[PDB]
């Protein structure tokens, strides 16, 4: 089957430039029209731009006029989209669509084929490592039932951080929350473990975290105070 | 441009149920409405084209109808793999393409009240500043809770962020967090800290508080 | 009451003679002009003339004589024609109605049913079957002497014998079947025609939308109006195509609308207007033909609707009272015969009903004018 | 604008049923949610069933699952509870409360007077 691969870029600075490339396989761009669709983080879908290599007509959306340019190269069978004057509202996942011509059925099928997705991050931050702080259990309150602990993670710019407990041996009652883009950049994450009260003073718990783009690997203990 | 509006923003249904979703146009388009399905971290997949016409490869339980600026999607039975997001789009002409808002389908079960925990700031953050205090809600259904922090019997605005886990596969429950981060001066200035939660499963709101 | 039969049968032996022959000649013009109603009209006219020609002897005896002045066994030969006349009349009206409903509703099934030889065969089968049905009392003169009096044949007030079931079967099968058949036919015709009107409504609306948008774009002060109107042109054109070689014209029209859309989109004004002028020729040389065809097609179905309704009305007015009274008399006899007061009251009523139902003769020619005219 | 009233109460022996009806005249019943509560031999209020807006659905608890049914019945602004099976453990004083927030946060403002049901 035909497939659309999106090979673009990531992590441009504000006001920077970028260029995406929507390679197509199987079909010929001279027979179809290529569009662009982008999805914001946890939001809906939007339309970006449109080209017709055969006719030459090109159309743009309101927010991307004068800053984006689309050119389909017949020899390379690849569309393009040049990005200029990028702001932080363009941080999204960009898809490349595929739509037929008017004679007959092809027009009535719509976006029958999409790509995979490319991620663009417009930020003015830099590489950083996390800082881990403990969440001490409460001796006075939440006593007699089940007690909970935790391991805080703060101030990391690159998104992926992985948290595990007891060197990946305890996997009952662990909740890890999504990262949140706080003001002045960077992110934050938290985790929690729930265990019976009588087991607090018998077995210790260690939270193991590590940052790949910075090589931090900081460990802290959550022993009760 | 032509707008498109989807009626149910969320939907709590069980297996074997029947579900209907409606999307409404704005300028009396022809049979030019298509329905998609997107799962977490994936491209949307086409389901119906031309108002109501099944795609080449798709399970036959999905259906659609047109009644004039009124489009409906129906499922006879919700198999466990049919829990995802759905969209509506109109494609009258190349430059005139608009999407819907999106509808999410989830699981239904018995109400469970949240369990509330608190955690005082650790020594290290108190040393280097920007103290953090965390209130946690554990294992509650449905996803309707409100956290309002309270210091010295006074409510706060700002300096609070939240995040909620997806339904856990074991029992279809949630979890929520709210971190109150403040500078050292105002944190050591005040004395009392307390947390407040609200849910449909509780009779009177419950509170957890700690002292310096 | 010696006034009702003389006068009414005078009218039937009068106005009947010259209308029926003219109807004969007219639907003969029809049968030579490749049509299927003319054969049924031939059969109807033949039966009509036969019965009206049987009438004068009857209109002779009653006016001055009171005891049957011809042979006592001669009146036996003058009830068979009456029964055959009435029931061939109902049969042929029913046949015309069902055939016309089949033609208007399902043309595919109407195929091979429009052949004239099929109609001739159906008419011959109907004639033979009715002859077989009416050959019941001619064979047995004892059955004639059952209920016909010694003279002045007026049936018998002692209705003793299998008559109570003969006449019940007559009022059930002979009246109640074709009435319901033609009722169903009329209902189907009405439903089809109403659907056709509903279908033409939106096509007319779509044409109105296209013309109004063309008028708007004819001026097109700026470039926003051009696109704004061309969007509604596109929607209306797609809807009009959905409603229905004319599809080729709609394809061309949509293509040229898209051409104008693009030309106005690049940032010009005049080229969109040039495309708009180009649109006119394909607008008024492709779709207007099918539009006119549909407009003309609706009226024939309207004609068929009113023909079916008239047929139902005639079959009601002509025959209902007599068959109803026959059913009542049979039902009264089937119970307790000690109450002869019912028969005392309904004697003249039932004679009046059976003499009244003779106007198929005078109403059958008049239905020909609701189809191709000329006989009257 | 407190208008909540309860129509029910009886000494039904095991099995049987006892229909309950909350009647209100606040006229805003067609905008937010209802809730049912019960007080058991253990001195504590417990949640029974909740009915949200039309099409939003009704949610039950772990002591009424498949035995209690809540119906909106917006015709006369009366919300209904049907109790199909009753046991000695179901003896409880029943109360009727309204949901304030339109997004179902659950801050219960107005309440009811209560009715006693001495089943079994
Ligand atoms: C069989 C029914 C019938 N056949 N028929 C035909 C074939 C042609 C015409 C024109 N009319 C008729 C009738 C009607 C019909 C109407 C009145 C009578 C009737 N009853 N008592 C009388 C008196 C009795 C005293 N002496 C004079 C007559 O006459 C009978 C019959």
């Amino acid at each position: 089957e035909v497939q659309l691969v999106e090979s673009g870029g990531g992590l441009v600075q504000p006001g920077g430039s970028l260029r995406l490339s929507c390679a197509a396989s199987g079909f010929n761009v001279v027979d179809f029209s290529l569009h662009w669709v982008r999805q914001a983080p946890g939001k809906g879908l939007e339309w970006v731009a449109y080209i017709s290599s055969s006719s030459g007509s090109t159309s743009y959306a309101d927010s991307v006029k004068g800053r984006f340019t689309i050119s389909a190269d017949t020899s390379k069978n690849t569309a393009y989209l040049q990005m200029n004057s990028l702001r932080a509202e363009d941080t999204a996942v960009y898809y490349c669509a595929r739509w037929g011509y008017w004679p007959g059925e092809p027009w009535w099928k719509a976006f029958d084929y999409w790509g995979q997705g490319t991620l663009v991050t417009v930020s003015s931050a830099s590489t950083k490592g996390p800082s881990v702080f403990p969440l001490a259990p409460s001796s006075k309150s939440t006593s007699g039932g089940t007690a909970a602990l935790g391991c805080l993670v703060k101030d990391y710019f690159p998104e992926p951080v992985t948290v595990s407990w007891n060197s990946g041996a305890l996997t009952s009652g662990v909740h890890t929350f999504p990262a949140v883009l706080q003001s002045s950049g960077l992110y934050s994450l938290s985790s929690v473990v729930t265990v019976p009260s009588s087991s607090l003073g018998t077995q210790t718990y260690i939270c193991n975290v590590n940052h790949k783009p910075s090589n931090t690997k900081v460990d802290k203990k959550v022993e009760p105070k | 441009d032509i707008q498109m509006t989807q009626s149910p923003s969320s939907l709590s249904a069980s297996v074997g149920d029947r579900v209907t979703i409606t999307c409404r146009a704005s300028q009396s388009v022809s049979s030019a409405v298509a329905w998609y399905q997107q799962k977490p971290g994936k491209a949307p997949k086409l389901l119906i084209y031309s108002a109501s016409s099944l795609y080449s490869g798709v399970p036959s339980r999905f259906s659609g109808s047109r009644s004039g600026t009124d489009f409906t999607l129906t499922i006879s039975s919700l198999q466990p793999e049919d829990f995802a997001t759905y969209y509506c789009q109109q494609y009258l002409y190349y430059s005139l393409v608009t999407f819907g808002q999106g509808t999410k389908v989830e699981i239904k079960r018995t109400v469970a009240a949240p369990s509330v925990f608190i955690f005082p700031p650790s020594d290290s953050q108190l040393k280097s500043g920007t103290a953090s205090v965390v209130c946690l809600l554990n294992n509650f259904y449905p996803r309707e809770a409100k956290v309002q922090w309270k210091v010295d019997n006074a409510l706060q605005s700002g300096n609070s962020q939240e995040s909620v886990t997806e339904q856990d596969s074991k029992d279809s429950t949630y979890s929520l967090s709210s971190t109150l981060t403040l500078s050292k001066a105002d944190y050591e200035k005040h004395k009392v800290y307390a947390c407040e939660v609200t849910h449909q499963g509780l009779s009177s709101p419950v509170t957890k508080s700690f002292n310096r | 009451d010696h006034l009702f039969p003389p006068s009414l049968y005078i009218f039937v032996i009068g106005v009947g003679l010259p209308t029926n022959c003219l109807a004969l000649w007219a639907a003969y013009r029809q049968v030579q002009q490749r049509n299927e109603l003319g054969v049924y009209l031939m059969n109807l006219s033949i039966a009509n003339l036969l019965y009206i020609c049987t009438l004068p002897l009857w209109v002779d005896y009653f006016l001055h004589h009171d005891n049957w002045i011809h042979g006592p066994g001669s009146c036996k030969l003058f009830g068979f024609i009456f029964y055959t006349n009435i029931y061939i009349s109902i049969a042929f009206l029913c046949c015309i109605s069902v055939d016309r409903y089949l033609a208007v509703a399902h043309p595919l099934r109407f195929a091979r049913l429009r052949r004239v030889k099929t109609a001739v065969a159906v008419s011959s089968v109907v004639w033979a079957t009715e002859l077989g049905a009416n050959s019941a009392p001619l064979f047995h003169d004892e059955l004639f002497r059952d209920r016909y009096n010694h003279t002045f044949c007026f049936e018998k007030f002692p209705m003793e014998g299998w008559v109570a079931w003969m006449n019940l079967y007559r009022v059930f099968v002979g009246f109640l079947f074709p009435w319901a058949l033609m009722l169903l036919s009329y209902r189907g015709i009405l439903r089809a025609v109403r659907g056709a009107r509903r279908q033409l409504a939106d096509l007319e609306d779509n044409w109105e939308t296209l013309n109004d948008n063309l008028k708007v774009i004819e001026k097109a002060d700026n470039a926003a109006q051009v696109k704004d109107a061309l969007t509604k042109m596109r929607a209306a054109a797609l809807d009009a195509q959905k409603a229905t070689d004319f599809r080729h014209g709609f394809d061309i029209l949509v293509g040229q609308i898209d051409d104008a859309l693009k030309l106005a989109n690049e940032g010009k004004v005049k080229e969109a207007q040039a495309a708009a002028e180009q649109l006119k020729t394909t607008r008024n040389a492709y779709i207007q033909k099918y539009l006119e065809r549909a407009r003309s097609t609706l009226q024939e179905k309207a004609k068929i609707k009113r023909l079916a309704l008239s047929l139902i009305a005639i079959v009601l007015v002509c025959f209902a009272p007599y068959h109803v009274l026959l059913l009542s008399r049979s039902a009264i006899y089937l119970g307790r015969p000690w109450d002869c007061g019912f028969e005392e009251r309904v004697f003249s009523a039932y004679h009046s009903s059976l003499a009244f139902t003779s106007l198929n003769c005078v109403a059958d020619p008049i239905l020909y004018c609701l189809v191709n005219e000329g006989a009257r | 604008q407190v208008q909540l009233q309860e129509s029910g109460g009886g000494l039904v022996q095991p099995g049987g049923s006892l229909r309950l009806s909350c009647a209100a005249s606040g006229r805003t019943i067609s905008r937010y949610a209802m809730s049912w509560f019960r007080q058991a031999p253990g001195k504590e209020r417990e949640f029974v069933a909740v009915a949200r807006r039309s099409g939003d659905g009704a949610f039950y608890a772990d002591s009424v699952q498949g035995r209690f049914t809540v119906s909106r019945d917006d015709a006369k602004n009366t919300v209904y509870l049907q109790m199909n099976s009753l046991k000695p453990e179901d003896t409880a004083v029943y109360y009727c409360a309204i949901d304030s927030d339109t997004f179902y946060s659950g801050s219960y403002d107005y309440w009811g007077q209560g009715t006693q049901v001495t089943v079994s």
